[PDB]
Formats: C-alpha cells, structure tokens, sequence
C-alpha cells in the first residue's frame, strides 16, 4: 500500500488490507512489562565477614592502604567494580601480575532486555550458601548511608558493632536460606538505565548517577573475634524485581556480526 | 496483577506489603503523533 | 487447640519463578509521586510494532541496496524468513523475539527511494511459500504471491507477510530446518531498468525496514544469551 | 483430617524488624494507672521543633559572636547548609536528623541582640544557593535571596531558609558534596557600624538559635554511632 | 499473632497415588483449541466392547 | 474431577494452576455408524 | 498501632497479649504556655 | 552493659513499655535453656539427689 516513511508516523496493517484474507486471534500476553520482570536471577558472589570489617576508600586510593575487599555488594543492575558505582564494565582476561583484582558485577538479563530509559520497582533479595553446612547471616543498610565499624569488649571477647542497629539483620538456621522484600528508598523518583549528567557541581565524571541502587547487603558468621577461622567462604545473591515500570523507549545492545 | 497467582486472602496491610506514592494537593495506545 | 497438619513433599524448596510473595521487611515508606514523567510503556509490543533498519553485504555491511545497471535473471535481492537469520538481528522484532520461544501473527516489511526525482521505473516483490527449492526467474516469481510497486510521488511501498503455517504458533530460532521454524523466502525482481535524463547520477538505492504487524504475538518467555559483553 | 500444607523457603529465620508479635509467657498482669503524668510526647517532631544554641570557635567553643569594631567587605561570619557539619552538632535538630538519612522541609534560624539598650544599627543576612565559589563581599549577597534587620524595641528576628532542591528528600549527611547533600550557605553582614553613647562597653555581642519548620519532616531511621561514651 | 500447630507422624512423605495437586512454576499459559478432532474417548469401555479374533493351534 | 480429593479449597487461580484454549472467532455414546 | 502489620486476625486474648492498667473509681499540641 | 541506641534516642525523663525476649546460642550445635525470675526477687540455690 502506498505510505510516506518520511512522516515518522506508520500505521500498522494486516493481511486483508491488500489481499483476500482475514485477521488472526489474539492469543497470549505474555509481553506484559510488569509479568516478564517478576523472575529471579543471580547478581553477584560475595565472601563472609569474620571479623570488624574497614570499608573501600574512594577510587582515587593509591598503593599501601588496608582495607577489605570483595566483602560488600550493591543492589543496582548497573555496572559497578570494587563494591562502587561504575560506568564501564570490566573484566580480566590475563589474571596475572601485581595489584588487588577488582570485583565486578551486571545484570545481563536485564540489559539485554533493557529497552527503556527509566525505570522503577520494589526488589525482594535471597541469599544462599555454596559451602556445606555453613552457618551466616546477612545485614543491610539504606541507599545514602555508610557502615559502622567497631567492635565491643563483652567478657574480654570482641564483638563486631554490626551485630546491633535499627536496619534489619536476619539469621538462619543450617543450611537455611534468607528471603525478604525491600521498598524504593532512594530520593530520585526514577532509576536511570542510562545517564548523561553530573552530580557535583565540577570536578565532576559526567555520566555517573549518585544513588542508583537500592542499598548495600553483606554477610558475617555469629562468632567473636577469637575464631577466625583459616579458610574463605562464599554466599549468592538473588534478586527480584516486582512491581515493576518503564517509561521511555531505547535502543537494545549491538549484537556483533562474526 | 502480575506474576502473583494469590487471588483471594492477603495477610499484611498494603502500607506494609507496598510502597505508595504520597499525596500532593484494553488496546494499546500509540507512541508519537502527527497533525 | 493446635490445629494437626502434614507437610507435603515439597517443603524448604526454593523455586524462582513461583507466583507469590514473601514477608516484608522495613514497610511503611512512602515515595515520590511520578505524575510528571510522560509516554509510560505497558507492552513491549509498543515497541516491537516500531519500523528499523535491516543490513546487507556490500562485498562491511549497509542497510540500503544498490541498483545494478547489468540485466540478468536472478533475483536482486532474497533472504529467508526466519527470525534468527543475520538480517532480522539488529532489527527490533528480531532482538526482541530471541528473548521468547514462540510467535503468531503477520510481519511487514517496507521500502524507500531515495534516487533523484526525475528518475522512474518498477519493480516487483514477491514471497515463495517452502518448496524444494527456491524461486530463480521472473516466470516462476509470478506464480506466487508477489505484487508491483512503480516510482511515483510518494516514496515508500509497505508488503505485508501472511501468516499461512500447518500450526498454531511457530518457533522463532532454527535448529534444523524443519517446516515449524523456516517459512520459506522473500524476493525483489527490478521488472524494468531505471531511466534517468541526461548528466544525473547512476545506481540509485533503496532503503529497508521491518517491523511487527497487527496481529503480531509472543509467548513463553526463555533466558538470555549474554555474548554481546565480550 | 489434617490440612496438607509445604513452608515456604523461608522458615526458622529470625528477623529483626519483622512486623508482628510472639507468644505470651506470663500474661493477666494489671498495672498502676498512669493517668497522673502531664505532658506525654506523642511524635519526636515536637521536640525537634524547640530552638537551641549553636556554636562556634572563640580562636574554645562559645554560642555567640562578638561584633569587632575594623572595617572589611568579608562576611561577617558564614557557615554552610548541612546537618552533618559542626555548628549543628550539638543543637537537636542536627542531634535528631543524625539518626536517619533523608528530610525535608523549612529550616529556620532565630537571631537575639543583647547589647545596651541605647546602641542603635542595622544588619543584613543573605542566603546563597550553591555555585562554583561562595559569596564574599556586599554586592554579591544582594542579589541572592535576603533580608534587612534593624536594632530597636523588639530584640529577636528570625529568618526561614527556603526549601529549594532538585529532588524531593534530601541526604542528612555528606560523605561527598554531591547536589543531594550540601545545599549552599548562610552568612552575615554588618551594614553599618554600631553607634553608642561616651562611657559604655563596646564589642556587643549576638545570639543564634536554630530550629526545625513547620513544614519540617524526617524519615527512614537508620542505626545511631555509639562513639559518644568514650 | 502466630497460629499454633503441630504436624502429625505423617510429613515430608512422598505417596505416589495421593488424590491431590501440587504447586506450579510457569502458568499463564494458553493453548490451540483441539475442537476439530472427532471421536473423542471417555472410557475404555468404549473400546473393551468391540469385537476381536481369538487364536488357537493348528497342530 | 479425576483423581482429586479435595472438593471444598482452591488457593492459585485456575489460569496459573491449569492451561486453557484460548478462544476464537451419563451412558456411553458408541463409535461408527451404520445407515 | 505501631510496628505492627496484622491488620484481620488476633489469636490470644487482649488481656494476654497486653498489659493493662486497671481501673480507679491529628495534629501535634504545643508543650509550653504563655498567658 | 548499656543500651546505645536508647541511649541515644533518649530525650525525655519517664519510659514504658513492654519487652519481647529473644535468646541465641554462639557455639555450633549446642542445647540450652532459659530462665526468669520477676523483679524484686532472688534465685534459689541447692540441689536434689534423684537415682
Ligand atoms: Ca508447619
């Protein structure tokens, strides 16, 4: 049928409109925005505190300084590395030489998906365990503030601050798991999937957005101090979106052409 | 609405199952016009 | 009194996809009102029912074809129905379809000159249902469905691709060529050569897009392939 | 017979902020009545709504400022706009906010002179929304929002800081001076030198309170720093 | 407030033949009509009253 | 129906718990006839 | 009231979930007066 | 001991209130229990001989 692409506007068409035929059923509504994001999905793998933890300075940090690393996990789909907002993805593809390697994470489902440019939702978070018969816990605290780190003396036995606080913390029994739903506490109205401003006002890297997440989550065993034990351990975390809104289309990521 | 199959008894008050939105004082529809 | 009741099987057992909720933690946050943001997506299909460009070989890729000036018989130009083919890739219905297993309804293609305006000519489209193998001259392009566009005022030409299957609903990715996710081919035939006056440019070109059409449908969701990362 | 039900995966867990009560171990207990005790607090707020004195450096801490008799263009003293610096440190409203982590709302600041009775001037406060360098001479702080105060009967005045933001909510402290957490700064400006009559003390002295609005408003509490006890 | 009970011996059991569902994991999904076929079978007794050869030995 | 004892609680709704055809637009019956 | 989510069902009586004073026989007001 | 956060949070002169106790063991797999005893009392101290 004749029609002008230059206008912008199209309308769509059907079988009939050109030859002899007929319309098809509707079917099923399985594109639903709201029904195709409420799945769980692995986010990232963190190790078990066993001891008052030292949080990561900022990304200018030069050599020398002591802290821990690899102990702390955002909640946001966006790229980060070092338990900090990132823009650009990384990854280490010769895992030799000097210097600390840097953690990483993504949501690769959600940016294949990802063909809006604003989003919003609640998020319901699980932990589980990879080592037999372990027993953790897991704490959290909200988009904007920062981690206590002290420790106690109770009957000449140490014990770690975050313990205790008003923020939720929860504890399970062998072999148990951890399940519970979070709110949208960040003061943006919106999630950016993707940004183009600053938040300083100089000195600023453009294309940064300051509280894009949800908050922080990491896990420690209930003992004192006096029983670090001499091998690592690691939990999984799974998130949820539920809820969810989009509000302005994109363009999806650039599939190579071998 | 949603990937919820529940449709009959709920236990907590919406307040604490949600979040909500405080107050100030069919077909789809298409994206893009032309007049 | 305790009420008396038996566990099933199924207990402790964590399933992703389970349609429920769970119990609440830090409730009682009140948020920001978001009635100033315009243009709210309800379906993806908002999106997949929006024309994009395709891509060719220029043998290093295009999305427009050149117009030979050499007559011969063969189709200009022909590729295979089937979502998960290289043309389709970047085009949203294709991006957007590798996410699901299953898909109905009509798809639509569409065309643009972009030569001078002085120039005139016609062509003609076609699509072959499956056969043993495909169309190769004008004689046999006619047979099937096919219809003829000629250069006029307006520019751009819409095809419409009927549904005809021996199945309701067809997969959207081709592990082996059966008759469920290969649906045959399309073809472009120049039934006349261009004519142009005197000191113009030769070889126009023609621009492609793609898109969902009305009934257009998806189903059953299916987990993502991230290599686009590396 | 027995109801058939499977627990979900999260069973045995213990959460702190869970939304509900337990079991009772010793109840049917009576208690005194407590209707004798006047004054019951019903929301924090109205506490955090009472003015108190604010400080700073005497180079070793006092709440007022002593007017020096020199003539210079700089301010007379200027603090920023942030709960999480010193000046606020000690006053509730900074007390209280340091508890949680957003807010939002008026905050108000209350002046009172107590020089002699017989000296007469004039004063000038101004306040400044960010920018790249902050205010430092008269002709500046015109332009921003601010107001004149004169000397006479009544001795106190009290000035509003607006609420002015990009966002709704804003972050109680400052771990980086994004635009969500510092918000400006206030400062003071002696107009006109201070007159009094032969035989009386000279360097008077002035007075600050700060409280929260009327519009004021916390929310999302967060655990408190145990620091203070050593 | 919680509500109390007690499991009886008979929990975590795995019963072939139990007369009852169990939870799903993927629904919302819709199906092709099957109107078009005939001769839709209810009972196999419909089948088991159908005549048939019977066999013995030619030896 | 079937081989489904209970007969008095359904909790998921009957889309998420069964698959349906979605729409478009006694005494044993015996099989082949003679006329 | 409070930190509570329960909004339909309480299993254990008033007078054993709570304690209770036994008998004899909006907007927030301001604390501080001036006349 | 101490309550840090009460502490903290304490602006006002008289408190009431209700507690709910809770209880958790330190040690891996260990058995426990707990008792109380009302204020303005004491614990009794002795024991008995049984088998
Ligand atoms: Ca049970």
């Amino acid at each position: 049928s004749t029609d002008n692409a230059e206008t912008g506007v199209i309308e769509a068409g059907n079988t009939d409109t050109d030859f002899s035929g007929e319309l098809a059923a509707p079917g099923s509504n399985h594109t639903n925005v709201k029904f195709l994001f409420d799945r769980s999905r692995l986010l990232n793998v963190i190790k078990v505190l066993e001891k008052d933890a030292v949080f990561p300075r900022p990304f200018p940090t030069q050599e020398g300084a002591q802290q821990d690393d690899g102990y702390f996990c955002l909640l946001t789909p966006r790229p980060t590395v070092a338990s900090r907002p990132a823009t650009r993805f990384g990854l280490y593809a010769n895992p030799s030489g000097s210097g600390v390697l840097a953690n990483t994470s993504l949501d690769f489902n959600f940016y294949s998906l990802a063909c809006f440019t604003y989003f919003r939702s609640d998020l319901e978070v699980t932990v589980v365990s990879l080592e037999p018969d372990l027993e953790f816990a897991v704490g959290w605290f909200p988009s904007g503030s920062e981690y206590q780190a002290s420790s106690f003396v109770y009957d000449q036995l140490h014990v770690p601050f975050h313990f205790t606080g008003r923020t939720p913390r929860a504890f399970a029994s062998k072999g148990g798991k951890v399940s519970f739903v979070l709110p949208w506490n960040s003061v943006s109205s919106v999630l950016p999937v993707r940004w183009g401003g600053a938040s300083k006002l100089s000195s600023a890297t453009r294309g940064l957005p300051a509280h894009a997440d949800w908050g922080t989550i990491y896990a420690f065993v209930p003992r004192p101090n006096e029983k670090k034990s001499t091998a690592v351990k690691h939990v999984a975390v799974y998130i949820r979106y539920k809820n969810a809104r989009a509000w302005c289309p994109s363009m999806l990521p650039f599939r190579s052409y071998k | 609405r949603g990937n919820n199959g529940n449709m009959t008894f709920n236990y907590y008050a919406n307040t604490y199952q949600n979040s909500v939105d405080f107050s100030t004082s069919g077909i789809l529809n298409p994206l893009g016009y032309l007049k | 009194g305790p009420i008396p009741t038996a566990p099933r099987e199924n207990s402790l057992m964590f399933l992703s996809t389970l349609p429920d909720d769970t119990v609440p933690a830090y409730g009682n946050v009140r948020t920001p009102p978001v009635n100033y943001l315009p243009g709210e997506i309800t379906d993806l299909l908002q999106l997949a029912r929006i024309p994009t460009l395709m891509a060719f070989e220029r043998v290093t890729y295009v999305p427009y074809v050149a117009v030979p000036t050499q007559f011969d018989d063969r189709p200009l130009i022909s590729f295979p129905i089937t979502l998960s083919d290289p043309v389709y890739q970047n085009t949203l219905v294709g991006a957007i379809s590798s996410n699901f297993a299953n898909y109905r309804g009509c798809i639509q293609i569409t065309l643009t000159f972009c030569g001078p305006m002085m120039a005139r000519g016609k062509f003609l489209l076609s699509y072959s249902p499956p056969n043993g193998t495909q169309p190769q001259t004008l004689s046999e392009a006619m047979q099937c469905t096919y219809s003829i566009w000629d250069i006029g005022l307006n520019s751009s030409w819409t095809f419409v691709v009927p549904y005809i299957s021996p199945s309701d609903y067809r997969e959207t990715r081709a592990i082996t060529n059966s008759v469920y996710s290969a649906d045959g081919w399309f073809s472009l035939h120049k039934l006349t050569k261009i004519t142009l006056p005197p000191d113009c440019p030769q070889s126009p070109c023609i621009l492609f897009f793609a898109s969902a059409g009305e009934d257009y449908t998806l189903r059953l969701p299916v987990d993502c392939n991230p290599s686009y990362v590396f």
